[PDB]
RNA sequence: GACCUGGCGGUGCUUCAUAUCCCUCUAGAGGAGCCUGUUCUGUAAUCGAUAAACCCCGAUCAACCUCACCACCUCUUGCUCAGCCUAUAUACCGCCAUCUUCAGCAAACCCUGAUGAAGGCUACAAAGUAAGCGCAAGUACCCACGUAAAGACGUUAGGUCAAGGUGUAGCCCAUGAGGUGGCAAGAAAUGGGCUACAUUUUCUACCCCAGAAAACUACGAUAGCCCUUAUGAAACUUAAGGGUCGAAGGUGGAUUUAGC
């Protein structure tokens, strides 16, 4: 289309957590889950409303 | 892009099993859907409140449920007016004959809406999902 | 039409096959983007552009004609709202 | 058709605190202040005291949607931990999986 | 609530107990077993308790070469659907209690003299059809192992013979 | 001993799927999330109600396609768009296929209020990964 | 007749794939192949595997970290496993006269290596390393002990310490495989030169949470810089000026070279440890070849891998337990 | 109503689906707007933040 | 909202619609306590009085 | 009477344990104050865990609510095509502890023991072949290292009917539902932690070249008392700050924990 673009990639972002892992005591037993969020920025320049 | 010539019409599911084979399976296979699609919007149309929670942003009118019946249940010219639109040929009429003996005036713009009503359909209620 | 195989080989195994593969129905595929596709459609798509003022060339010419800038930011995520 | 009472006392109370929460808003507005007379103040003291109990926004609890479990619930789920970890170790749960580094 | 419940692979296995602390090292006793029953067996898709008829689903799509409406069936007729579904239930019910009459061997509860059938056909389409198998005893011998202490095992004797002469017995 | 998710082996004779054979500790590894939405990114909202639709949807067609499903529902959403791809078997008339597509898809777009679709795929039997 | 409950169709039921199979896997690749070509708008006819692998990735977008996981389009005898052809014909009689051993293929390989001992003995190396045993696997196409594998491999070391011919070297060359040998030599920086024309050297350095890069100017007279403050100044503990004099020193250079440095991240010791792992880096260009190798085998040019480690849950830290009771 | 029958005839491919729901309002409008169809009554922005008026 | 998930699966199952294993489960026990005699007693013509 | 298998032996020999058994190395606990669990005792007044594998444990959390407790009062087809945190974790699913800081569990065959319970290796080889599962390999994090994760079959009828679901039994004018108010204390004992006893210290500036303090006005409470503020409808009670106050404590008995 004649546009202008350009193309980097932030740094991600990964969101830890931790939870129990029995139903009942046992607290020295845990899970940990994450999110992990990655990312990509496109950068276009010059462009018109159209 | 242009037709697929291998592919079936997209109407019908793109699968070996469920593709149709026949002209005659064709025509059962989407008259099955439309069933299925009238099934839907009986259950729909019977229990409104179960579909009264919108979510939508922006809000789809289409997709809320339809509701048929009278909410003016007052004796009155501008009450019958409501019957005209839902196209109650019974209730409008004996609603009709009701105004008419209790003697209040009826417009004769609302008495020719109602024969509009009445002489397109012959006096006899519109098709209906179900009783 | 292609031969593609997903999935984590048992031992003396292969990579499952393509039917019934749930592993290839969880992939959010392109193959409605191909190289073909995108370059036809932007073809189609020329008439609905229109074109950059040639004079802003330059960052430095922008600020001189046109000092204001106004940021916006326009957020897309799925579901019904 | 909620899990257990203990639930359903909850959604009266988040119901309740709903209608009430303007004119909730509008009393303590006029307790939270030292610029109106005391005598006044003293008036909305007793007049949102005089509001029905539920109406108390501190009454509510977050409760597991799904099994009325009032503690370890995630927020931003609004799951227990237990049913939480039922539907993330299946894979049912978008982008979340177990955490190892 | 819809949302606590589980399906009948789940609410089975919890109530059937077949797999706990209880059927490990002899702890309990086999009479009150119970026995797994598909509920989905006799369920037809469209069938419910109100008795409507879904063209396409729970009757045909169209008749007399017409698509069909939505109808309802009549109570007296609904309820002769219901008594007919739960006489079926009944007989399905009575076939799994009637008991087959099993020709005891040496008593009524000894595996002694009883016959096993004709030996398995071999891999490469070989048949013993004239064989015929009889038990001659079935022992529950028992070694014990570090982990798990009394492992029981079965020792069987069988004798075959084809009644001309061939006879051989194995263990 | 770790109990979550994990079919355990037997005589070698329980047929499993693929999805079922691997433990949680695969999800990102060997095996994909069976849902797709933007809820769980970071900065995103209403996460909570993605959930309660993804557990109510696998519900409702457990129950409505009785019997026929062969695998685990994959859910995506896109924009507005709610797309539920179904592995189903092939012992259900075609004709019943047909009704409960455009009966659950007329159904679920109006609880839900926007336009939802079924992708049906048959299978002759359970593809099974393996034997346990 | 009391029926034994019959075995059904045997559930393990492993999957072989004779010849007639795996020849229309072959056709339907090539098929297949073709249908990509055209999908990504490129000639069928010089379409590569490396070509079929980026379309793939691009087609069928997966993140799995396993690779093995991953949508694959490959060569159908890349991907089947090698299967032994069948060894005996119709009439039964087997095609190898060592076919009962249960190993025709290894036996017949030690029975080769033995007559071509024995008609040698009448007659009369860091690059390569011995097969090991899974490939040896592959070529014979049969499974292996750990002590067969031994039998075999003694028997070559036999075979090549013993006078061989052009065509047993080549025999013996056929279960050698290759090591490329990593070169431990330090990859010098390229010299630059600045507006002025003075000769520079720019690097890189990392210790802990810090990163410092360091540019070592050719000609200097002791200076450096550090964030654009006086080294002494940046570094007020002893410990940490007596790191940025360890390079120097041991190339007996203090006092001949300028140094500007930029470090930012970690703590005032991390931070002097890359700021000397960046400053070695850069003098390595003015150094010569053989000084260079006495400052790797000094400890100055490695990276120090050692980072904190992560705290477990369930633990007080990253190794501390909490206090245990008995009772 | 019989003017829209004859004219009428079944989706024809993905696009037409698309396009069907977008003029039924079902599916979104593109580019993405966060506020479309969502007008606070046409207020202008004195409205809100300046309430004095109301203050009398 | 809990009424309006459990009151729509449960009219879809009188419809012939959806079929609810859970309740198919809680039906047959509940059919079973019958013929054994464990049936739910009238309200207030109890056991006790 | 004689055996098979396992366990056990204050059973022999040989080789080893890498934060590990001993000798060694470093900082702690056991003494003091305080915080917080538990046991006892107390209260009209929850419940569960409670050798290793309980004890800042279910709780990433109790002023009302939460709540399941107690007293009094009220309701009876009841938020639900009811309900029950009623009994039974010794009926179970679900999710886990533990050996595991292990490497074994093995279907299907074959052979040995005279066709007994059972057993099956020797590489210059003598009956074992073995799918599968675990280990391993791969993958995550900063590497091929390390740490995570993983860790089968079984053992302790180990933990959990009080996450939820649920078999059996029991309640249905009550063992169900709602309202108001209220208890959650310390004779005493004890686990874990926090702060100290100081000079490698205390205070201020600084963030490492300083000036003072340094034993009855020193070091030392995050406790007590008073006041204020924060959240809340509700604070003698929860939290923060200030003032006031300046206690035991002077390095800790038997014994005991963690770290490559
Ligand atoms: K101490
Ligand atoms: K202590
Ligand atoms: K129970
Ligand atoms: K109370
Ligand atoms: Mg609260
Ligand atoms: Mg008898
Ligand atoms: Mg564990
Ligand atoms: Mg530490
Ligand atoms: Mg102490
Ligand atoms: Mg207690
Ligand atoms: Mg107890
Ligand atoms: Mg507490
Ligand atoms: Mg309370
Ligand atoms: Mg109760
Ligand atoms: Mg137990
Ligand atoms: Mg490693
Ligand atoms: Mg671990
Ligand atoms: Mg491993
Ligand atoms: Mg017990
Ligand atoms: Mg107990
Ligand atoms: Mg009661
Ligand atoms: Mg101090
Ligand atoms: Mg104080
Ligand atoms: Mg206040
Ligand atoms: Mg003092």
């Amino acid at each position: 289309l004649g546009i202008s673009i350009k193309v980097h990639e932030p740094p991600r972002k990964i969101e830890r957590f931790t939870l129990l892992q029995s139903v009942h005591i046992y607290k020295k037993h845990r899970v940990q889950y994450e999110m992990r969020t990655l990312y990509r920025c496109l950068e276009l320049e010059h462009l018109t409303g159209s | 892009v242009n037709r697929d010539t291998t592919a079936v019409p997209y109407v019908f599911q793109d699968d070996p099993y469920l593709m149709p084979a026949s002209s005659l399976e064709s025509r059962s296979f989407l008259l099955a859907k439309k069933s299925g699609e009238n099934v839907a919007k009986f259950i729909i149309n019977s229990y409104p409140k179960y579909f009264q929670k919108d979510i939508a942003e922006p809000h789809i009118p289409c997709l809320m449920p339809e509701y048929f019946e009278p909410q003016i249940k007052d004796i009155s010219e501008a009450a019958l007016k409501e019957r005209i639109e839902l196209r109650k040929v019974k209730a409008s009429v004996d609603m009709f004959d009701q105004l008419l003996q209790a003697g209040t005036t009826v417009s004769l713009e609302t008495t020719n809406s109602l024969l509009d009503l009445l002489c397109y359909y012959g006096d006899q209620e519109p098709s209906t999902d179900y009783h | 039409p292609l031969p593609v195989r997903m999935g984590y080989p048992v031992k003396k195994g292969v990579p499952m096959a393509k039917e019934g593969n749930l592993e290839l129905l969880k992939i959010p595929n392109f193959l409605h983007l191909t190289p073909v596709a995108i370059k036809k459609h932007c073809e189609a798509l020329k008439d609905f552009c229109t074109e950059w003022p040639a004079a802003l060339d330059s960052d430095e010419k922008c600020e001189k004609h046109f000092p204001i800038e106004i940021d916006s930011t326009d957020y897309v995520s799925s579901g019904p709202s | 058709h909620y899990v257990d009472w203990r639930m359903w006392r909850d959604v009266k109370r988040r119901k309740m605190a709903y209608e009430y929460a303007d004119e909730r808003l509008r009393i303590n507005s006029l307790r939270k202040n030292t610029i109106l007379p005391k005598i006044l103040q003293d008036v909305a003291d007793e007049e949102i005291a005089a509001l029905p109990r539920d109406s108390c926004p501190v009454r509510i609890r977050n409760r597991c949607v799904m099994t009325s479990r009032p503690r370890g619930v995630k927020r931003r789920w609004r799951l227990s931990r237990i049913v939480f970890r039922h539907l993330a170790d299946h894979g049912q749960l978008s982008g979340i999986q177990r955490a190892t580094w | 609530s819809f949302f606590t419940k589980l399906t009948a692979d789940e609410l089975w296995k919890g109530a059937l107990a077949e797999t706990g602390a209880g059927a490990k090292k002899g702890r309990g006793k086999r009479t009150k077993k119970k026995k797994r029953k598909d509920l989905n067996r006799g369920q037809i898709i469209g069938e419910g308790r109100y008795g409507f008829l879904w063209p396409g689903l729970n009757v045909p799509l169209m008749k007399n070469g017409a698509v069909q409406t939505i109808a309802q069936r009549s109570k007296e007729e609904q309820e002769k659907v219901e008594a007919d579904m739960i006489q079926q239930r009944e007989e399905w019910d009575r076939k799994k209690k009637m008991k087959v009459k099993r020709e005891r061997g040496w008593s009524g509860n000894s595996w002694g003299g009883i016959s096993l059938g004709p030996p398995d056909p071999g891999p490469c389409g070989e048949t013993y059809e004239d064989f015929d198998t009889r038990i001659l005893e079935v022992r529950n011998v028992f070694t014990m192992t570090a982990k798990e202490g009394r492992k029981k095992s079965i020792r069987v004797l069988v004798a075959v013979g084809n009644g001309k002469g061939a006879a051989g017995f194995s263990i | 001993k770790n109990r979550a998710a994990r079919v355990r082996v037997s005589k070698g004779d329980k047929p499993v799927t693929y999805e079922e054979a691997h433990a949680p500790h695969y999800i990102a590894h060997r095996k994909g999330w069976l849902s797709l939405h933007t809820g769980n990114l970071d900065g995103e909202d209403h996460a909570a109600e993605r959930t309660v639709e993804d557990v109510f949807l696998r519900k409702f067609m457990w129950g409505t396609f009785p019997g026929c499903l062969a695998d685990q529902l994959v859910l995506k959403r896109r924009g507005n768009q709610l797309e539920i791809c179904a592995v189903v078997l092939r012992q259900l008339s075609p004709h019943k296929y047909y009704f409960l597509v455009g009966y659950s898809e007329t159904l679920l777009s109006y609880f839900y209020k926007c336009p939802v679709r079924l992708h049906l795929q048959t299978v002759p039997s359970k593809v099974v990964y393996k034997y346990l | 007749a009391f029926v034994i409950p019959k075995k059904n169709v045997p559930t393990s039921k492993r999957e072989t794939y004779t010849e007639d199979f795996i020849k229309k896997q072959i056709e339907e690749f090539n098929i297949g192949k073709r249908h990509l070509a055209n999908m990504m708008g490129e000639d069928p006819e010089t379409f590569t595997q490396e070509d079929i692998d980026r379309a793939i990735a691009y087609l069928f977008p997966s993140g799995l970290f396993e690779k093995r996981a991953r949508p694959v389009m490959k060569h159908p005898e890349q991907i089947f496993p090698r299967q032994r052809a069948i060894q005996w014909g119709e009439d039964g009689r087997p095609f190898h006269y060592l076919f009962y051993t249960g190993k025709q293929s290894y036996y017949s390989l030690m029975h080769d290596v033995y007559g071509m001992l024995l008609n040698l003995e009448k007659h009369q190396v860091i690059g390569s390393r011995w097969l090991i045993k899974e490939e040896l696997e592959e070529m014979l196409v049969e499974k292996l002990s750990d002590l067969d594998y031994m039998q075999f491999i003694r028997l070559l070391e036999k075979l090549l310490t013993s006078q061989c011919g052009a065509a047993e070297e080549e025999f013996v060359q056929r279960f050698r495989r290759s090591v490329t040998l990593e070169s431990k030599k330090q990859l010098i920086e390229p010299v630059q030169y600045d507006e002025q024309g003075m000769a520079f050297s720019k690097s890189e350095g990392k210790r802990k949470t810090a990163k410092a890069e360091a540019i070592v100017y050719k000609h200097g007279s002791g200076r450096i810089k550090v964030n654009g403050i006086d080294y002494q100044l940046y570094f007020p503990i002893t410990q940490d000026r007596e790191q940025l004099m360890f390079p120097f020193h041991f190339v007996d250079r203090l006092g001949k070279h300028d140094v500007t440095c930029t470090v930012s991240g970690g703590g005032r010791s991390a931070q002097a440890g890359a700021i000397r792992l960046a400053m070695a880096k850069a003098l390595c260009s003015f150094v010569t070849e053989d000084e260079v190798e006495w400052m790797r085998q000094a400890g100055l040019l490695t990276t120090d891998p050692r980072v904190r480690e992560r705290k477990k849950p369930g633990q007080e830290g990253a190794r501390r337990k909490f206090t245990w009771k008995k009772r | 109503k019989q003017l829209a029958t004859v004219n009428e005839q079944p989706l024809q491919n993905g696009f037409e689906e698309l396009i069907q729901w977008t003029k039924e309002g079902k599916l979104w409008e593109f580019p993405i707007n966060n506020e479309a169809g969502f007008d606070d009554d046409g207020s202008e922005f004195h409205e809100h933040i300046f309430l004095e008026k109301h203050l009398e | 909202n809990h009424h309006t998930y459990a009151e729509l699966m449960q009219t879809l199952r009188f419809l012939g619609l959806y079929r609810d294993e859970h309740q198919d489960f809680m039906d047959e026990q509940k059919r079973l306590k019958k013929l054994r005699g464990k049936e739910k007693p009238k309200k207030g013509e109890g056991k006790r009085a």
